């Protein structure tokens, strides 16, 4: 039902990406069959993740190899971080290790752009175009009031963005950091090894 | 006298507010600053444009020159023109197209006085594009330029202390 | 501004309201009747003592005037205008134009309501593809 | 649409009901008799923003309304300033 | 009612604007065309554009001897 | 409402379908009403129009919770008296590694309970009586089972003033909304009568029974039980009978005293609290002030009197109404309480006020991070409240035009700066960082900002610490080294395993991170300042007081439309302050054992847990997991099959329920409708479902139920973290 239901009957000729309604009825948000889209890539980004994080652990171990380690190490949660994901970082972390810089540093770097693209995700995510535009409200008082700032005269009217917009842009930045991260995790220690 | 002149919030009307205060509009601030673009125009601009371009010139050394990438240069270069008189260029069109925001255009010509101007409403726009110009035309000779009585001058210096 | 002062209505100063596109689009004042002087609370984070009149105070945008009217009428009255300035004068004539208060009947103006079919089974999709023959632009 | 989102319902009666919106909403009409028999879906509908104000009392009973315009003013926005 | 510094005193009175400054340093077209190429302009800027990023970025990167990242 | 209205029943309403708003629920049924009202169970716009009451309502509530308290900690007493540990520890403190609590051994349980002890397996305990503990002097295990029921006797009495209130037909107006006193009793004789009667057994007792403690005995070789009154030969040692003085005065000889006192500046050695004995002169030197203080004095008054130009007309009746208000006397109160805890979470771990806290290392930062969380989770509240206020208490306008009135006057203004404040903070306060990472693996620290890079060179040394302590040139008189001991002059000695306090100096990285705070700080306050100042009416919306402080978003105009409000600057301003504390913690158990926790060895050569790394990598944001979380974490997810276990065994959930939060955070909302009919649907084919119309979660409580468990979530996750790294090695 992107044709839609109840809560909508309605919800055509824009089928798509109309996110968001007024409050009342139940109360109706991403009911958009985009804003299901929207909230599908997440486990898109979360099967093709348990998926991939398998093989290697396994071929990792298997290299020089025990295997045994994920017959163990399989089973249970922790101990997914403690080995894999915990072991083996090992070498990445320090191509910057403050005693001077060693083979990787790429990497580690972009391991950690990965760690902010993502998390700078959120924002976009829990903020919501509401509080934005109406500080700029006030922040655009200053200059229009402030010296030497003035006259001067934008050809676009300051906004914050619109209601669809940012639960994109939260995503399309939720998924380069996670995406960028792995991409530098595995490579920054299938590289080294052991395996 | 009146507590704070004839005790207004604005020029007069309150409903338009900037709360009119020191530091928006004291005879003591207002002051420092009318040859200057803040109100009046004093001249048509040509000639605001190097002293602006010079000032904000010699500035944007001891920043790009004194905390320089490997600082404390030994070139002949810096203490320098170098990289900086490079930014005035990039700021110095960044400028320009922004002269595209208004071009509005004429040659009138008065820098000439007539008859105490008023501007009449100059508030508001009436810089045609042959006026912005002939600014960010003086701005690159005021930035390149007031780039070298920057690093030609020895520093004679002070040190930290 | 002194040389002419109009005022009716009275605040003092703020940050708040309008600032300059107002002058360069819209411009929106709302005016009113009052009995005995009364202190009031805004839009704009407030307040003030009204006395009498125009009792013509402008506002920013239509938002604001309706706003207090709500405002208005709790602490009651019947008048309030509101009618939207250029800069140059006049079209677009905003409470002037016939009656007020929206629940009267003279007449029409507006509104249909359908668009060309009623509320029932659009399960139907929208239709031809855009071309210009056939009416899809109303 | 440019600002199209239907509220419309059947009585369109406006008692103990709706009234609640910036301006947007002339109405009463009247159409040749509902009981209370104030009518439409709108008044001209150029002139304010886009709140759902416009349900959330008084009957729609199919769907709700919303944002949807897209087509977007400035005074349609709340900024331009 | 002697003592009031009888209109004290007043100014003209507390009208400043009418004339506080002489306007500006001379310098009358000490520049004039002087450097004309955006005293010229109709119509340039590409041109210029071209040219100042061309040498900066060209001599800004290449030789003489390395003096390597 | 009628259910039996007034006259005429005594007959108490248990049902008919009940109650609130008048369209009261629906009768017909539906499921959100019974997730509003445990929210939302007091707002006080409903329940009565006319205050009346709810004043006296809100001092039952109060005593609910002193009750509590102490069902509390009798429970906690107890657990503390007769699951021992204490009575092992105290002859061995130093030794011990102590546990009040122990499980049952059913299922896995038990591995968690491993040996703490006097030769007891236990849970390891980060609170610290056994520390508050160490004052009594007497001892025994069924005592403190006697301090326990004392504690169970204030409750039950303390919890039957509650019925002795709103219950009991009770109170009226005049009793609040004539203040005149209060503060006048309060500070004066408690605040007063407490710290003077804390004093009155503070050298009385404790004084004498550590005086000779601090050596050794198996206690009771040294206290009776009591032992100590008319009596007091015992004083004699720790001093005189006053011998011959009158009622302090003078004209007094000294050719050798002065009582008891006698101001200690620094830390013991071999219990290095700090004296036990200007404990009682600095709370004795308190009380007195209360004692003369809570004198005055009946008000507007004082209030009433000075005005200035800028300064506010309105500060004048600055309220008839802060005397009922309420909702804002709360408001105010939390800032200061709230910011008034975390001042604790300093003066605490640079001048620990108990016997072995340091050495204790674990058992006080647990401590410095609990009290931390309270001065900052009791702030954003300190803000909501206000915003609580800002839209409603009073009936009417009529506060009118001040200070207040004033501030609002500008708005878009005050909040106008702040916003640059932190950009200009950001920029300077966290791409900082960012640098050295982009040019340290780049790789050139010629030019970084490392601590020996770029110039400063190696001194942190003189601002205020090296003035501080250094401290008699002085008016100042006293004691042998400083207020605290951390501070730059003075000492190697202090303590017995191991190193408890020592200078700390910093240099930069501490200059950064203190900016970060900054940056963090103030970030976090525009959005709670802007909030609650914008509560009411916006430049956005106008009609925006209408419904709520709460109203989940005005609706899809506008552009947004959305957050606004300020329930929800009180949802993105905890977001933020999550991280204002949680990265304050990160920084004190990076800096306290990198440097300071320590040890002690022969020749005093100091080995900090770790050989300051710090140095020139925390400077680096990854040093921060190199140094950090990859480092030290090292010893959570090794925890298993030992003790603490239960740490490692929740840092997995918890570290799960927070990656459950942004489910509840990231989503729509006529979604999990658009899910629950399908579901609905299937219910009733097989007739399982109708009744009680099952309903998506209401806008804003999905928003409760982000944030809320964001928190759980990503808080415990270090609560598991730490206690597990500093429990084994630290
Ligand atoms: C000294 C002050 C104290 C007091 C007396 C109050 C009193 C009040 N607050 Mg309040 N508040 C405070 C501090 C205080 N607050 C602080 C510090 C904050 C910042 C977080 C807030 C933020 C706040 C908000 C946003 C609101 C209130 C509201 C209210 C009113 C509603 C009370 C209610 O229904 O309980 C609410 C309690 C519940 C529904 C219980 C649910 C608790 C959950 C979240 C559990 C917490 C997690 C915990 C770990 C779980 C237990 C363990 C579990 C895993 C086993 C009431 C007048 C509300 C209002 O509308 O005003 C009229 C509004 O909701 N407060
Ligand atoms: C890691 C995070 C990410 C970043 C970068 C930010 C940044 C910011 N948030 Mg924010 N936020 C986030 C996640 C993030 N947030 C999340 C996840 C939430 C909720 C879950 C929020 C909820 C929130 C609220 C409620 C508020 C903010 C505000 C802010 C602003 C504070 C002022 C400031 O110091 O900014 C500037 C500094 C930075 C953004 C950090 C430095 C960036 C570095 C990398 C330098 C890059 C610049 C460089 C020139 C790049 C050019 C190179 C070229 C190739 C492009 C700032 C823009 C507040 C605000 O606007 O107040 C002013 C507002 O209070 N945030
Ligand atoms: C050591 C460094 C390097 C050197 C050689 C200079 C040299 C100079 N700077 Mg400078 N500067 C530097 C780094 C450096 N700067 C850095 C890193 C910054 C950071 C913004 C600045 C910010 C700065 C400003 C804002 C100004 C200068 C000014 C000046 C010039 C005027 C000297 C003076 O004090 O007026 C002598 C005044 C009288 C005789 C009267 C002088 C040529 C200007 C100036 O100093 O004028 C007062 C202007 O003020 N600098
Ligand atoms: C502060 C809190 C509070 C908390 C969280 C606890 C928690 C606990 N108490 Mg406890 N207790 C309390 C107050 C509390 N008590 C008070 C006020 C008293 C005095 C009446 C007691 C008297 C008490 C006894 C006698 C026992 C406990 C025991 C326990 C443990 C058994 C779990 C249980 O009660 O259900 C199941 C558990 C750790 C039990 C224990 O320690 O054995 C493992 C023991 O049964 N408690
Ligand atoms: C409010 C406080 C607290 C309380 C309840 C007491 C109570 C007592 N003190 Mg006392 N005391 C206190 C704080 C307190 N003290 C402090 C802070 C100091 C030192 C600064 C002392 C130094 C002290 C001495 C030297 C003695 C007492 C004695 C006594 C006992 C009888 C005399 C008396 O003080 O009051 C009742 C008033 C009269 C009898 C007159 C009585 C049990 C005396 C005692 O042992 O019994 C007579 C005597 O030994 N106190
Ligand atoms: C807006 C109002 C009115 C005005 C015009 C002033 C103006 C001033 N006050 Mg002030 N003040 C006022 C109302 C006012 N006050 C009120 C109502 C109060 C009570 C709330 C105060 C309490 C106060 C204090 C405590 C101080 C001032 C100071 C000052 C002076 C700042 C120092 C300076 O510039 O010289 C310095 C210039 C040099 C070249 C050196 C300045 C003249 C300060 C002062 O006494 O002068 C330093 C002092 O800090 N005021
Ligand atoms: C008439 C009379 C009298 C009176 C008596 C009495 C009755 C008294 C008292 C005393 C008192 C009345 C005291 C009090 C004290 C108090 C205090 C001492 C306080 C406390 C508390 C606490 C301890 C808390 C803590 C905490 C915190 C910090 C916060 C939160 C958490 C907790 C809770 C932990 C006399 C004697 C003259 C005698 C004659 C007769
Ligand atoms: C099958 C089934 C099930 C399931 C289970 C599971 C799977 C679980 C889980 C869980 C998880 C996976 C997670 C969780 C977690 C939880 C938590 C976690 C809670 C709580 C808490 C607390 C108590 C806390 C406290 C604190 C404080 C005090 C504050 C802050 C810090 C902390 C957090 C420490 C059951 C049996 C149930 C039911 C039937 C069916
Ligand atoms: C902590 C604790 C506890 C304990 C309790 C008790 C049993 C007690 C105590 C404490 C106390 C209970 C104290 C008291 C004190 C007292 C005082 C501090 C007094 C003040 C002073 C006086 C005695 C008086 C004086 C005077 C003069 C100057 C002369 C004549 C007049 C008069 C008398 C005013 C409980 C159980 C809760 C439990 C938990 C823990
Ligand atoms: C960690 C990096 C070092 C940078 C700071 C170094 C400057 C100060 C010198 C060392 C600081 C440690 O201070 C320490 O000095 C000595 C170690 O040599 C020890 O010296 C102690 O041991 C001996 C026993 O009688 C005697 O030499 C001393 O009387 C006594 O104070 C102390 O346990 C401590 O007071
Ligand atoms: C910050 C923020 C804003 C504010 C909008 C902002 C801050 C835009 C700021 C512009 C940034 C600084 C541009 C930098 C991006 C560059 C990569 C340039 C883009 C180039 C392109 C053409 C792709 C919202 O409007 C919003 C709306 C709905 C939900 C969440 C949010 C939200 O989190
Ligand atoms: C997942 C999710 C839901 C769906 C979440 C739901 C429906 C949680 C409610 C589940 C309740 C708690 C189950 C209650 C049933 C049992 C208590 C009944 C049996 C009693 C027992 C003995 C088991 C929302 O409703 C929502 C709303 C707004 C923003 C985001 C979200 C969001 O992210
Ligand atoms: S809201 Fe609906 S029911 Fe009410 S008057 Fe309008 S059209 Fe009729
Ligand atoms: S909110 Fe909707 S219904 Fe109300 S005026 Fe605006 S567009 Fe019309
Ligand atoms: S932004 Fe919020 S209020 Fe607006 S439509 Fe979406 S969910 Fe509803």
């Amino acid at each position: 039902d992107a044709r839609g239901s109840k809560l909508m009957p309605d919800k055509k000729d824009f089928g798509y990406s109309f996110p968001c309604d007024g409050p009342g009825r139940g109360g109706t948000c991403d009911i958009s069959a985009w804003d299901d889209f929207y909230l599908a890539v997440f486990w898109m980004l979360n099967t093709i993740g348990w998926v991939t994080f398998y093989w290697h652990w396994k071929h990792i171990t298997l290299w020089r190899g025990n295997v045994s380690q994920f017959n163990e190490s399989s089973t249970y949660l922790m101990g997914w971080l403690r080995d894999y994901l915990w072991l083996n970082s090992s070498q990445l972390i320090n191509g910057i290790t403050p005693l001077v810089c060693n083979s990787l540093s790429v990497w580690a770097w972009m391991f950690l752009f990965g760690h902010l693209v993502w998390a700078t995700g959120f924002m976009f995510l829990i903020s919501w175009r509401g509080y934005w535009q109406e500080l700029i409200e006030t922040l655009a008082w200053a200059h229009e009031r402030t010296p030497l700032a003035n006259l001067i005269r934008w050809r676009d009217k300051p906004v914050a963005l619109s209601i669809v917009q940012a639960r994109l842009v939260g995503l399309v930045h939720f998924s380069v950091g996670y995406i960028f991260t792995y991409a530098a995790f595995l490579i920054a220690s299938t590289s080294g090894k052991f395996g | 006298k009146p507590t704070y002149q004839v005790i207004q919030p604005i020029n007069g009307d309150p409903f338009i507010g900037s709360l009119e205060t020191p530091v928006t509009s004291s005879p003591l601030i207002a002051w420092y600053l009318s040859n200057l673009p803040a109100y009046r125009t004093a001249v048509s601009p040509l000639l605001r444009g190097i002293e602006v371009g010079l000032a904000h010139g010699y500035l944007l050394v001891g920043p790009f020159v004194k905390a320089g990438p490997l600082r404390n240069t030994e070139i002949a270069g810096q203490a320098g023109s170098l990289a900086a008189g490079g930014l005035v260029v990039i700021l110095s069109l960044c400028l320009t197209i922004y002269g595209i925001s208004s071009f509005n255009e004429g040659a009138p010509s008065t820098a000439p006085s007539l008859t105490l101007t008023g501007r009449k409403k100059e508030p508001d726009q009436l810089q045609t594009a042959d006026g912005w110009a002939k600014f960010t035309g003086g701005f690159f000779f005021g930035g390149i330029s007031g780039v070298i009585w920057a690093y030609f001058l020895l520093y004679v210096l002070d040190l930290p202390y | 501004e002194l040389d002419p002062n109009t005022p009716s209505p009275i605040f003092g100063g703020s940050t708040g309201g309008l600032l300059r596109k107002a002058q360069v689009e819209e411009f929106y004042v709302i005016t009113w009747d009052s009995p005995k002087e009364q202190i009031f609370e805004m839009p704009t984070g407030g307040a003030a003592i009204m006395r009498e009149g125009p009792n013509l105070l402008k506002l920013a945008r239509k938002e604001q005037c309706l706003a207090l009217g709500t405002r208005l009428r709790s602490k009651y009255k019947i008048k309030y205008q509101f009618y939207r300035v250029f800069p140059n004068g006049e079209v677009q004539y905003l409470h002037p134009k016939d009656g007020v208060y929206p629940e009267k009947v003279n007449a029409g103006r507006q509104g249909v309501g359908q668009n060309f079919r009623s509320i029932g089974k659009n399960v139907s999709p929208i239709e031809v593809k855009f071309t210009g023959k056939q009416p899809y632009d109303l | 649409m440019s600002h199209s989102v239907k509220i419309y319902d059947t009585c369109i009666g406006c008692t103990q009901c709706v009234r609640a919106c910036p301006t947007d909403v002339l109405e009463m009409i009247p159409w040749g008799g509902c009981k209370a028999k104030q009518i439409a879906s709108a008044p001209r509908t150029e002139d304010c923003v886009g709140c759902k104000r416009c349900e959330s009392a008084c009957p729609t009973d199919f769907l709700s309304v919303r944002v949807y315009l897209w087509h977007e003013t400035t005074r349609s926005m709340g900024l331009a300033y | 009612d002697l003592e009031d510094l009888g209109n004290t005193t007043g100014q003209w009175d507390s009208y400043g604007s009418d004339a506080p400054s002489p306007y500006n340093p001379l310098q009358s077209k000490l520049f004039e065309t002087f450097a004309a190429p955006f005293t010229k302009r109709g119509l340039l800027l590409k041109f210029l554009i071209l040219g100042g990023g061309s040498t900066l970025a060209y001599l800004s990167a290449t030789a003489s001897g390395d003096i390597l990242p | 409402l009628v259910d039996r209205d007034p006259i005429k029943t005594s007959f108490e309403q248990w049902a008919k379908p009940g109650h609130f708003s008048r369209t009261i629920a629906k009768g017909p049924d539906t499921t959100t009403w019974i997730w509003n009202l445990h929210a939302d169970a007091h707002d006080f716009d409903s329940h009565t129009s006319d205050l009346e009451e709810i004043s006296r309502k809100v001092f039952s509530a109060h005593f609910g919770q002193l009750s509590i308290i102490f069902l509390w900690l009798s429970g906690m007493y107890f657990h503390g008296a007769r699951f021992s540990n204490y009575e092992a520890w105290l002859n061995d403190p130093t030794h011990i590694g102590p546990s009040a609590q122990v499980v049952w051994p059913i299922v896995g349980q038990e591995i968690l309970n491993g040996d703490v002890g006097g030769g007891f397996r236990g849970i390891q305990i980060t609170s610290g009586f056994f520390q508050i503990w160490r004052a009594s002097g007497i001892t025994s295990e069924l005592q403190l089972y006697c301090t326990a029921i004392g504690a169970l006797v204030f409750a039950g009495l303390m919890l039957f003033a509650g019925w002795f209130h709103y219950h009991k037909a009770a109170p009226k107006l005049a009793w609040f909304q004539d203040v005149e006193s209060m503060l006048n009793h309060h500070l004066a004789g408690l605040l007063g009568l407490g710290s003077l009667s804390w004093a009155r057994h503070q050298v009385h007792v404790s004084l004498p029974i550590n005086q000779f403690l601090n050596a050794g005995v198996d206690p009771k070789e040294i206290p009776l039980p009591h032992e100590f009154i008319l009596n007091r030969d015992l004083l004699a040692q720790l001093y005189p009978s006053f011998a011959e003085g009158a009622t302090p005065f003078f004209t007094l000889n000294w050719s050798k005293y002065a009582d008891f006192l006698t101001f200690r500046g620094g830390l013991d050695p071999l219990t290095g609290g700090l004296w036990l004995t200007d404990i009682a002169h600095h709370h004795l030197a308190i009380a007195i002030l209360f004692l003369i203080a809570g004198h005055m004095y009946r008000i507007k008054d004082i209030l009433e009197a000075h005005k200035g130009p800028f300064t506010g007309q309105g500060h004048k009746g600055l309220y008839e109404i802060l005397t009922t208000s309420w909702h804002a006397q709360l408001s105010i109160n939390l800032a200061m309480l709230g910011s008034l805890t975390i001042v604790v979470a300093q003066h605490m771990y640079s001048m620990p006020p108990y016997p072995y806290l340091a050495t204790d290392y674990a058992t006080q930062l647990s401590l410095f991070t609990h009290h931390m969380w309270i001065g900052g989770f009791l702030i954003v509240g300190a803000a909501a409240h206000a915003a609580i206020f800002m839209v409603r208490d009073y009936d009417p306008t009529t506060r009118y035009n001040d200070l207040l009135d004033r501030v609002l006057r500008h708005r878009d203004a005050i909040i106008s700066h702040l916003n640059w404040v932190c950009i200009f903070l950001g920029f300077h306060s966290f791409g900082l960082y960012i640098h050295n990472d982009t040019m340290s693996a780049l790789g050139r620290p010629q030019d970084m900002f490392s601590d020996t890079a770029i110039q400063l060179q190696p001194v942190f040394a003189q601002w205020i610490q090296n003035t501080h302590a250094l401290a008699p040139g002085t008016t100042a008189p006293g004691a042998t080294a400083s207020t605290s001991l951390t501070w730059g002059g003075g000492d190697l000695v202090a303590v017995g395993n191991k190193v408890a306090l020592l200078p700390i100096p910093l240099g930069t990285a501490d200059f950064l991170v203190h900016h970060i705070h900054a940056f963090t700080i103030h970030v976090t306050v525009l959005i709670l300042l802007k909030g609650v100042l914008f509560a009411r009416s916006s430049r956005l919306i106008p009609d925006k007081a209408n419904l709520g402080f709460r109203f989940p978003c005005d609706g899809p105009g506008r552009g947004g439309t959305c957050q606004v409000s300020a329930w929800d600057h009180v949802f993105l301003g905890l977001f933020w302050m999550y991280n204002s504390i949680s990265v304050v913690i990160f920084h004190f158990s990076w800096k306290m054992q990198s440097d300071v926790w320590g040890t002690i060895n022969d020749q005093g050569v100091v080995t900090h847990i770790t050989a300051g790394n710090f140095a020139q990598s925390s400077i680096t944001i990854n040093g921060w997991l190199r140094d950090f979380l990859w480092a030290q974490a090292s010893q959570v997810i090794q925890s298993y099959g030992s003790s603490l276990s239960a740490y490692g065994l929740f840092f997995l959930g918890a570290h799960f329920v927070w990656a459950f939060s942004l489910m509840f955070l990231f989503s729509g909302r006529g979604y999990w409708q658009e899910l629950i009919e399908s579901i609905v649907w299937a219910h009733n084919k097989l007739k399982v479902a109708p009744a009680t119309q099952p309903r998506a979660l209401s806008i804003v409580q999905g928003r409760a139920v982000g944030v809320t468990h964001y928190l759980l979530g990503g808080i415990a996750t270090t609560w598991a973290f730490f206690l597990a790294r500093i429990i084994a090695v630290g």
